[PDB]
């Protein structure tokens, strides 16, 4: 991934276009994988970050959403592609006449595959009330989002934060899944980050976290972050978090094991017994 | 309404320079899009130059890496393209192009065409 | 590079009828496409970007939709001001690339 | 040891086998000599054994 964050795929920042719809058998996240371009971030985000490390890729579908009465392309300037951008999967519900108001929607999505997705929506704290009528209007704001499972009913905090690279006001996204024939509705008057497509799964691959290169010709399956372990003993003294199919951590770094007699130079009472020495003129037998 | 307009001379003589200018209505060009030149060849076949940002940097097309150069003017709206060294195929179309982000190209100019040949 | 083969190059079609273009990317670029209509005779004109998303102005007759190495626009019940050549541009990695064109013909 | 003050979502939802809105049941555990107090001005189910 490099400077891909892996959950950004689902989100489409602009250090991560070139990998929305991968597939892998060996996922790799490095020290530098930003996940977000506004200022923001997820909820459960370690479980869903082990979702994907076997995923094997990902595999979006349309939703087709259509909107009236509103805009959808407000912009941001820090997503920047050549300009002022915003994400690529998700969209930005904004009121059309300045303060005048703003209608309230109620958009669905049936899942119809044989496979669950992976649904992200976004929810808009506005840094005041004075830039919540700008952007949005009047009134409060909430953002219904219910599903079989599932039932939130989510929320603004129009606060003053600490500035982030230049922008103080966050940008919160949750995720749920659907099954199959399932329906998902959103229902708002304001503040919500849309999705537009949804995301689902391919595969078996193992996830890694390293620091050091990619490499092509070499053959080994103990992948820890400072290499490779390749050996035909038992014991390892390298490293505990090794993932695949390594040997076993102990904490010893040497244990010898013999292959010899008892060396005896110039239970049975033989070899160190009433034969006193061994021969070291002897070199074809033992 | 981004409106952009070519402007240039008729006939180039080869082995020569070529400079031709965009005016841009309605749009600083230091708002921050890029802003790009696109030629057309004779059997309708399309061209990438490169761009000049809003800030000030170039990219260029990895074919045309030493011969080309493109810079601006804040004052009157405009940016200048120049092209060098020039020989008998660089009679084409050439249309100034305000670029959108990543997605896509949004503004088109209407164009203009050369002819290089003695 | 990548190359963007636009085929065919030329097909004809009376009013009323469906059809389809197919731009075929050489590599990977999965979802960075957009469609451009620029005829002999006009300033060009935007249609879709994202590959999905159909710009804002154009009548809602007209659409398209595709991912991966192959894409796709739709036009249906054509009209005299339907006539023009159309291209498909990757933007995905530069140098920016375009296709061939096709050429809109009445049978 | 707590203290909630539950609120209703009216809004639409998919229809499981003919009824679209649902109802949740919430669960808390009393010691002895302990006691509960419910309020409310609509939309509760309160419990009676």
């Amino acid at each position: 991934l490099g400077q891909c964050g892996l959950l950004g795929t689902i989100t489409g920042p602009p250090q991560c276009d070139q990998f929305l719809e991968f597939s892998a058998d060996l996922i790799i996240e490095r020290r530098e994988g930003s996940d977000v371009c506004y200022p923001g971030k997820f909820v459960n985000e370690e479980a869903l970050r082990q979702i994907l490390r076997e995923s094997g890729g990902i595999d979006k579908e349309s939703m087709g959403f259509t909107y009236n009465g509103i805009r959808t392309n407000g912009v941001t300037s820090a997503c920047r592609r050549s300009g002022s951008s915003f994400y690529a999967e998700m969209k930005w519900l904004l009121s059309n006449t300045d303060n005048a108001a703003f209608p309230q929607m109620t958009k669905s999505y049936k899942n119809t595959r044989e496979s669950p997705a992976i649904i992200v929506w976004g929810i808009h704290h506005s840094v005041s009330t004075a830039e919540q009528t700008k952007l949005y209007g009047s009134g409060n704001k909430l953002v219904t989002v219910g599903s079989s499972n599932y039932q939130q009913s989510f929320v603004p905090s129009p606060g003053a934060r600490p500035q982030v690279n230049g922008l103080s006001g966050r940008i919160d996204f949750h995720w749920l899944i659907l099954n199959p024939n399932d329906t998902v509705t959103f229902s708002f008057n304001g503040a919500f980050i849309a999705p537009d497509r949804a995301s689902f799964l391919r595969g078996k691959s193992m996830g890694i976290q390293s620091g050091v290169q990619v490499d092509a010709n070499c053959e080994g399956d103990c992948y820890h972050s400072g290499g490779t372990i390749i050996s035909n003993l038992p014991f390892q003294n390298i490293d505990s978090r090794a993932v695949g199919k390594c040997p076993r951590y102990v904490k010893q770094r040497s244990l010898l094991l013999a292959t010899g007699m008892k060396n005896v130079p110039e239970l049975f009472g033989a070899i160190a017994g009433f034969i006193e020495n061994g021969w070291e003129g002897l070199i074809d037998g033992w | 309404m981004v409106q952009l307009q070519e402007s240039g001379p008729g006939l180039v003589k080869p082995s020569q320079s070529l400079s031709l200018t965009c005016t841009v209505t309605g749009y600083s060009i230091t708002s921050d899009y890029t802003w790009n030149w696109i030629r057309q060849f004779p059997g309708n076949k399309l061209e990438w130059m490169g761009y000049i940002s809003y800030s000030g940097s170039t990219s260029y097309n990895p074919s045309l890496k030493s011969r080309m150069s493109i810079t601006r003017d804040t004052s009157k709206n405009q940016f200048l393209l120049q092209l060098n060294s020039v020989t008998t195929a660089d009679t084409a179309t050439y249309y100034c192009t305000r670029d959108g982000p990543y997605w896509h190209i949004d503004v088109w100019g209407a164009g203009t065409t050369v002819t290089v040949s003695s | 590079d990548i190359q963007m083969n636009q085929s065919p190059s030329s097909l004809s079609a009376s009013l009323g009828d469906t059809i389809t273009i197919t731009c075929h990317a050489s590599q990977t670029i999965n979802i960075w496409l957009s469609w451009y209509q620029l005829k002999p005779g006009n300033i060009p004109k935007l249609l879709i970007y994202k590959a999905s998303n159909l710009h804002t102005g154009v009548p809602s007759r007209f659409s398209g939709s595709g991912s991966g190495t192959g894409f796709t626009l739709t036009i249906s019940s054509l009209q005299p001001e339907d006539i023009a050549s159309y291209y498909c541009q990757q933007g995905q990695s530069f140098p920016y690339t375009f296709g061939g064109g096709t050429k809109l013909e009445i049978k």
